[PDB]
């Protein structure tokens, strides 16, 4: 359902791992007070 | 002999390193002091840019 | 341009569907819920 | 039609900042971040990796709002087999199935 490789920046220093993959969870929690309709299926089914 | 200027420190600082990583509307910006392009904690998951994009 | 007609009137059918929803379910803590759903509709319109 | 599907069924979180790629990866089956049962770690057995690999798994559950007290279960395939420098993720995807 998902595959994603990730890297910091330019090939700089190989033998040390880092944050890279954490970006597979980049989402925005600035305003979570309202409900996001797209997460429901009963709503996405009606549009379809 | 200064075409290739190797970065020394990333646009984020370690305390902001993972805060950038999935607040996905985190845009780098200019720093009035340093002049370089670095990430500020003032616009990382700042909810003004976090939905209008 | 034919599908754009389907998409144009689609939001005018969607934003009106917020008014039957957005001024009856919540209180006047509204311009944060509206700016949540009116953006999502605007974005669900773009990717449409 | 198979274009309206991927708008509302498969790639409905692409053009959305507030649905993480891993959350919408599962949210397309009615799964939640809580249903991510297991995490087959790379688990190379180096002192820097396992400290870091475990670290990063935490935040992406810490950030996605995994239920408190619902941890993912570390599967460290490499204790048997070792590190097949390149073959790794295909042994641990092999086992994960």
């Amino acid at each position: 359902a998902m595959a994603a490789t990730a890297t910091d920046k330019i090939g700089r220093s190989v033998p040390a791992p880092g944050k890279g993959i954490l970006t597979t969870a980049r989402e925005h929690h600035s305003s979570v007070k309202y409900a996001s309709p797209n997460l429901n299926m009963k709503y996405r089914k009606r549009q379809l | 002999n200064k075409l290739f200027v190797s970065k020394e420190h990333a646009p984020y600082t370690d305390e902001l390193e993972e805060d950038v990583y999935l607040d996905p509307l985190a845009r780098v910006s200019k720093d009035k002091k340093s002049g370089s392009l670095t990430f500020n904690s003032k616009n990382i998951q700042s909810k003004d840019s976090y939905i209008n994009a | 341009v034919t599908r754009e007609a389907q998409i144009k009137d689609w939001v005018e059918n969607e934003l009106e569907a917020l008014k039957l929803e957005a001024e009856e379910i919540p209180s006047e803590d509204q311009n944060e819920f509206l700016l949540e759903r009116t953006r999502e509709i605007h974005n669900e319109a773009e990717s449409q | 039609l198979r274009a309206a599907q991927q708008q509302w069924g498969n790639d409905f979180y692409k053009r959305d900042p507030r649905i993480a790629p891993l959350r919408g990866a599962l949210a397309t089956y009615g799964l939640t971040i809580d249903d991510l049962g297991v995490a087959s770690f790379h688990g190379t057995s180096t002192k820097a990796n396992d400290k870091n690999e475990s670290a990063t798994i935490n935040e992406m559950m810490k950030h996605l709002g995994r239920s408190e007290g619902n941890p993912v279960i570390g599967v460290f395939q490499k204790f048997l087999t070792g590190h097949p420098k390149g073959a790794a993720g295909a042994w641990m995807m092999n086992g994960a199935l």
